[PDB]
């Protein structure tokens, strides 16, 4: 039969059968229980709406992610988001189906084993196999070395490959991302007048960054020309009415990728990280490496991404080596091609978890040789 | 609008694939000259040698 | 491995180009000039229920007026 | 319209530009490699003739 790929994600759950090329059903992960009263009897009205249906009820709801870094908060949120994701968006019974999660790098143990247990026990898949969220996305791009920074929505993590041998030890996991951008933007906008609170609002934060927010080839340059001239006001129409025009938050928002200083945190950018993620490794590597720079994830999305950071790594690196961004086009839905070429491989059939070893093994047996 | 942009995106492909092979190739010549004008300079050196051997 | 990228990407390098311009003739031409004859012949259609509750409402304004 | 013919133009000759530079490197290079060939093939012999003359 054919496999599941599932992608949990944070933000967006993609899923789809193995062996195509775009995942089959792609929504937000929310879950949103009603917060009024309800007076209209026999209406139908349902306990929580998970997925798409809660971003257009949104308007009375609260919605909450049950994934907040990577790591899974809210267990029973995410066990009714599996069910709706298994039975309604793609309407087969994994009681036929093998599934391939993805998990991000240095996640805690108990996130994993708590999957693989209940991929087992509620769903009762045949067989589960979890693989690194990077791994795969160097998968899509045909490749076969190089270091990935996948920026996704929950964490930014960049884990550098070479020949098909993974360096355990240089693996840069950063938790900022297309969260925090978004809880940022709605932080800076409020410098013009317009306060976004709510947790429904949040959402139309998002589609303003998305809309938007672009990322500076050269950030002190476009900070003096918004601040004279107005040629970058771009004017945004709101779910009401009431256009908005957003002057220098345009390229603000993004920027923290490169200081996250901007919203407190010590680390930095995502253009000295990869620096680094490469400098930990070894000396006859680091050429490959340079030549064979992957972006993938949903936040590196942004326009003109691909020439600020290979700038930037221009200027960090030594003069003489090659600094080439892999930039494809279908950035988002990297992770899980890379997921639906791994499962449909033959050489990977036999490293399924199977079940009969789950029974014997425990939960556990995930950290062991079926990785 | 649609077509369009993936038009405008193929036609990118190609701008990058163009500009790379041209500067490997630029980069390749200035190898392989240097290890030409080396090489000559050791044939240079050789036929002095072999000057002070005739002297 | 590398070599499935040409089979992936040249396909739709070219098909996909040529599909989408067809489209867009086609509902270009199926759009465009249908609704602007259609417009232009309610316009007509108006034009006429414009002279008729005029006519309509004279004859009633000429009787009724007492 | 307008944008679209200006870009679609400049990247094909961005192309064509690229292609056309990466040719004509490449045919330096070949001629510097075989140049190159034909110095090491007379060193090799002036080696041999210095020998003979060091004897
Ligand atoms: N076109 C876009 N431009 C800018 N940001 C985007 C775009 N699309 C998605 N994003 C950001 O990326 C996030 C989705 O990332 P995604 O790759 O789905 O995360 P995950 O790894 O959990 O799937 C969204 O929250 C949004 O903030
Ligand atoms: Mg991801």
């Amino acid at each position: 039969t054919t496999a599941l790929v599932c992608d949990n994600g944070s933000g967006l759950v993609k899923a789809g059968f193995a062996g195509d090329d775009a995942p089959r059903a792609v929504f937000p992960s929310i879950v949103g229980r009603p917060r009024h009263q309800g007076v209209m009897v026999g209406m139908g009205q349902k306990d929580s709406y998970v997925g798409d249906e809660a971003q257009s009820k949104r308007g009375i709801l609260t919605l909450k992610y049950p994934i907040e870094h990577g790591i899974i908060t809210n267990w029973d949120d995410m066990e009714k988001i599996w069910h709706h994701t298994f039975y309604n968006e793609l309407r087969v019974a994994p009681e036929e189906h093998p599934t391939l999660l993805t998990e991000a790098p240095l996640n805690p143990k108990a996130n994993r084993e708590k999957m693989t247990q209940i991929m087992f026990e509620t769903f009762n898949v045949p067989a589960m196999y979890v693989a690194i969220q990077a791994v795969l996305s160097l998968y899509a791009s045909g490749r076969t070395t190089g270091i990935v920074l996948d920026s996704g929505d929950g964490v930014t993590h960049n884990v550098p490959i070479y020949e098909g041998y993974a360096l355990p030890h240089a693996i840069m996991r950063l938790d900022l991302a297309g969260r925090d951008l978004t809880d940022y933007l709605m932080k800076i906008l409020t410098e013009r007048g317009y306060s976004f609170v709510t947790t429904a609002e949040r959402e139309i934060v998002r589609d303003i960054k998305e809309k938007l927010c672009y990322v500076a080839l050269d950030f002190e340059n476009e900070m003096a020309t918004a601040a004279s001239s107005s040629s970058l006001e771009k004017s945004y129409e709101l779910p009401d009415g009431q256009v908005i025009t957003i002057g220098n938050e345009r390229f603000r928002c993004p920027e923290t990728l490169f200081q996250p200083s901007f919203i407190g945190m010590e680390s930095a950018g995502i253009h000295e990280t990869t620096y680094n993620s490469i400098m930990k490794c070894d000396i006859d590597i680091r050429k490959d490496l340079y030549a064979n720079n992957v972006l993938s994830g949903g936040t590196t999305m942004y326009p003109g991404i691909a020439d600020r950071m290979q700038k930037e790594i221009t200027a960090l690196a030594p003069s003489t080596m090659k600094i080439k961004i892999i930039a494809p086009p279908e950035r988002k839905y990297s992770v899980w091609i890379g997921g639906s070429i791994l499962a449909s491989l033959s050489t990977f059939q036999q490293m399924w978890i199977s079940k009969q070893e789950y029974d014997e093994a425990g939960p556990s047996i995930v950290h062991r040789k079926c990785f | 609008m649609d077509a369009i942009k993936k038009k405008m995106q193929m036609l990118k492909l190609d701008k990058e694939n163009a500009l790379d092979r041209a500067e490997q190739a630029e980069a390749d010549k200035k190898a392989a000259e240097d290890r030409s004008k080396q090489l000559e300079d050791e044939l240079v050196s050789l036929q002095k040698k072999l000057k002070g051997t005739e002297d | 491995d590398f070599d499935d990228i040409h089979r992936k990407r040249m396909e739709k390098d070219l098909n996909e180009l040529q599909a989408l311009i067809e489209a867009h003739f086609e509902n270009r031409k199926k759009e465009e000039e249908e609704l602007v004859s259609l417009k232009d012949r309610i316009e007509r259609r108006r034009a006429e229920r414009a002279e008729q509750q005029r006519i309509r409402n004279e004859r009633e304004k000429e009787r009724q007026n007492r």
